[PDB]
């Protein structure tokens, strides 16, 4: 099923990490007056670039999927996964995370590759 | 004028007439650039075609000319009581000669 | 083991042609001429040192001067950086008050130029000042006993004076591309424009090109190779501007022998408005000598460079301006400050056919131009202290030809055409804007994994 | 809109010259060529010259070089036109005419004859 | 050898695509008229970093030469490897593949990787 760009906006999360690459085509879309565009593709790279930036850190470098080695310690939003995975959308769940999604990324950026790359010299000298 | 046109054409309305339009070696069997025009006896004079065969915008299809070989020609269709009035060739030739002209009107 | 799948790589030797905006870069030193910008060079990238050049090995590549949309680019952006070295400096549309004149103080020997009394708010507001300019026939007009004139653009037009401060010495630029396009460069020296070339090379900027403000004669531009090369985009039409490019250049050394004296009047607070004071004693004339023996040889580079166009054994003739402004019927070029037109009549004159010394050229003077043809925008050059010189490569011409004539007895020759964006041309013509494109596709007998 | 406005007759003797005029007031001067035509009472057309109002160049058929001097006034924006050595043959009317294709860069052609005066008819004897 | 940028033109496509790290390295480095420069470089950066998310948001993730599973259809002129590839240059073979590079990638994200990682999703939560 192919129902266009965020044409899955508030279905199932299984049904919404679908379409992971048509979102990815639009954050980049390609005197004076020339001011009202020069200003606006200069914000298309900022909703792009935070993001490459952040994958690339991490053990995602690469985009779309990108599994991370982060306990959800239970003190967080603890659900069943079917309360998160098959009983709500990316709106319904994306609100959860917002009590605890300042606290989740002191790890995947500052506790895992922080760590996770300089075993990497340490094991890598054989 | 370079371009021999012949004496005169007249009819009956509704009718269509073709007029002739010879050169020699150089003029419209030369050459690709001519274009004919319009008199209404007593203002400003017109255009009604331009290169060989392309109407400008306004002019009614009825009208359509051609260059073949030597002898330009054109082709009025349905002749009106509008349409009686004084015809022209032109050719960009070297700089620029003339078709000697040819009237139109009703019988 | 045979079906081919689809591989990519990046980086590749691929390109179609798009405009977009090209940007300035005038060496690390061409910024410190100061004179409250000389041209545009402001914040524009200063050059790097040491430019290479590339052969490319095979590519046949086409090049064209014509609807290369950089010649209308480039007009562009020298047309706006003009109000640019102008608008904080001083206007002057109060200057059409009425100046009682006279033929200036002389012991004859002739006018041209009168000695021209008014008056003109000072400093204060209150006060009025007594003073006489001088200026060029062209510079002013009478309005319809002895006579009395008005300035020239008073009828149509406002006018601002520049600041004598910017000086106006054509100084190089390098038209640059950032990371996306680039700028071709075919090689080619017996080059007639059109087609393909053998061994197309390529640069990512441009040479040094100088914005000489001229008609008819090139100056201060790029030689030609081997033979002459005679360029034109359209060599029927005789509306169109056709365009030479020398390869034997020619020496112009121009004077304007009048100690000239500048006097600057306060009319402000703070402007000023700068007068013509007294030429000392003797009267003399703006010419430009140009050596007689240079021409003459010259000529055959360009008229050998025509027996290729009508016949082995032929006949060729010139004569001078069919008329119309003097943009068109006479050399314009900037000399000191002040602008020179000088006289093409003594020029276009000889008849060709088959089996120590210099003339000079009259030159006129005007200090107020309406250039760019722009009816509301005309302007004042403040006059230049001492005698004026102007050393010069000659370097190509700005021409026109006749209709049909007789047909094909021969043929007139004279100057004409003008356009500035033609002018410009006459240095775009090796050039050509491309937009890379670097994704490439083959089909390579690996494939990946799932 | 845009117009030509020509002269109102003009009667001129032989041997001499005669001014004609078509004023603009309505479109962009410089950028577009404009020739002057002659029309004869009755007979054929012959054209005269033509101008790039821009800067003004002019050009003639050798027919009339030596009689012809033919401008314009830029920002006044009118074409003048003057024809010597009159003789009687020259009793006709004159209207100016544009080309097609004009703009500012890129230029061409020189034909598309569109514009026409109000005939100003002149007489020689 | 390390002659130049781009000699390899009208040469053939390996030794084309020999030099894959030549022309990466000199792209970005390190009042009016200063405007013309600035209108140059912010569109010459978002296309890149839509290049820089167009090799995350496939399977690639890295950086230079990644391969395909995609049908070289047989209309796209098809010589052998050794007529393509072992024979051609880019003057004289991508005059060839020009007319039919549209159809290439109304694929490269669409029923592939945009499924495909997420492929990758429906394994990994159950």
């Amino acid at each position: 099923v192919f129902l266009g760009f965020l044409g899955a906006a508030g279905s199932t999360m299984g049904a919404a990490s679908m379409t992971l690459t048509v979102q990815a085509r639009n954050l980049l879309s390609g005197t004076v007056w020339g001011i009202k565009q020069l200003q606006a593709r200069v914000l298309a790279v900022e909703r792009y670039l935070r993001d490459q930036q952040l994958l690339g850190i991490w053990g995602c470098s690469g985009k779309l999927i990108c599994c991370t080695n982060v306990p959800w310690n239970s003190s967080w939003s603890n659900r069943n996964l079917s309360e998160i995975w098959d009983n709500m959308t990316w709106l319904q769940w994306d609100k959860e995370i917002s009590n605890y999604t300042q606290i989740i990324y002191g790890l995947l950026e500052e506790s895992q590759n922080q760590q996770e790359k300089n075993e990497q010299d340490l094991l890598a000298l054989d | 004028s370079a371009l021999t046109q012949p004496a005169s054409v007249s009819g009956s309305p509704g009718q269509s007439i073709t007029i002739s339009c010879a050169g020699s070696s150089r003029d419209v069997g030369g050459f690709d650039l001519v274009s004919w025009y319009q008199q209404h006896p007593g203002k400003a004079p017109k255009l009604i075609i331009y290169e060989v065969n392309k109407r400008p915008s306004g002019i009614s299809s009825r009208f359509s000319a051609s260059k073949s070989g030597n002898t330009a020609s054109l082709t009025i269709s349905g002749l009106q009581e509008e349409d009686e009035a004084h015809y022209y060739c032109y050719s960009y030739a070297d700089g620029v000669a003339f078709g000697g002209g040819t009237k139109l009107t009703v019988l | 083991a045979e079906n081919l799948w689809v591989t990519v790589y990046y980086g590749v030797p691929v390109w179609k042609d798009a405009e977009t905006t090209l940007f300035c870069a005038s060496d690390a030193k061409a910024y410190e001429t100061e004179k409250h910008n000389v041209w545009a060079t402001h914040a524009c990238v200063p050059t790097d040192p040491n430019p290479q050049e590339i052969h490319l090995e095979n590519v046949t590549e086409e090049f064209n001067m014509w609807k290369n949309n950089m010649v209308e680019q480039m007009h562009t952006d020298i047309i706006s950086l003009w109000d640019q070295s102008l608008k904080p400096c001083v206007k002057l549309t109060p200057l059409c008050v009425t100046l009682q004149c006279t033929n200036v103080t002389n012991n004859i020997t002739d006018g041209e130029l009168k000695n021209c009394s008014f008056n003109m708010t000072t400093e204060l507001r209150d006060k009025k000042q007594k003073v006489y300019s001088l200026f060029y026939r062209l510079d002013v007009v009478q309005i319809n006993s002895n006579k009395e004139y008005r300035l020239i653009n008073c009828n149509t037009s406002a006018i601002t004076q520049a600041c004598p401060k910017v000086s106006f010495e054509p100084i190089p630029i390098h038209y640059c591309a950032p990371a996306g396009f680039a700028i071709l460069k075919c090689k080619d020296k017996k080059f007639n424009g059109t087609g393909p070339c053998p061994s197309v090379s390529t640069v990512q900027c441009t040479h040094g090109i100088k914005p000489v403000v001229s008609t008819q004669l090139l100056l201060n531009g790029s030689l030609a190779e081997e033979e002459v090369m005679i360029r034109s985009e359209n060599i029927t039409n005789n509306a169109k501007n056709i365009l030479v490019q020398f390869n034997t250049p020619v020496q112009i050394n121009c004077t304007r022998p009048n100690n000239n004296t500048r006097k600057s009047i306060r009319i402000g607070p703070g402007q000023a408005f700068y007068a013509t004071g007294d030429i000392i004693g003797d009267i003399r004339q703006a010419h430009c000598n140009v050596s007689k023996a240079t021409w003459n040889e010259t000529l055959g580079k360009v008229v050998k460079q025509l027996r290729k166009h009508f016949g082995n054994n032929t006949i060729i003739r010139f004569a001078n301006s069919s008329g119309g402004d003097l943009e068109v019927t006479t050399h314009s070029f900037n000399c000191g400050g002040e602008f020179f037109y000088c006289n093409t009549s003594g020029l276009f004159n000889s008849t060709w056919i088959s089996n120590n010394d210099s003339i000079t050229l009259p030159c006129r003077i005007k200090q107020i131009i309406n250039m760019w043809q722009r009816i509301g925008q005309a302007m004042y050059a403040p006059p230049i202290q001492g005698v004026i010189r102007c050393v010069s490569n000659i370097t190509g011409l700005i021409l026109t030809r006749d209709g049909g004539s007789t047909n094909s007895t021969t043929e007139t020759f004279r100057p004409g055409g003008g356009d500035m964006r033609d002018n410009w041309r006459s240095e775009l013509y090796k050039y050509k804007v491309v937009k890379i494109e670097p994704l490439g596709v083959a089909p390579t007998r690996c494939k990946r994994r799932v | 809109e845009v117009q030509l406005v020509e002269s109102g007759a003009q009667v001129k003797k032989p041997g001499a010259s005669v001014t004609v005029s078509c004023t603009a007031s309505g479109y962009k001067f410089t950028g577009y060529h404009m020739h002057w035509v002659r029309q004869a009472p009755g007979r054929g057309l012959e054209w005269m010259g033509w101008i790039n109002p821009f800067r003004g160049a002019v050009k003639y058929p050798q027919n009339f070089r030596g009689r012809v001097s033919m401008t314009r006034d830029t920002s006044m924006e009118i074409f003048y036109m003057e024809l010597s050595r009159l003789t009687s043959d020259d009793t006709a009317v004159y209207y100016c005419a544009r080309e097609m294709f004009d703009s500012s860069a890129d230029w061409s052609p020189w034909r598309g004859m569109v514009a026409w005066g109000q005939g100003t008819l002149v007489t020689v004897s």
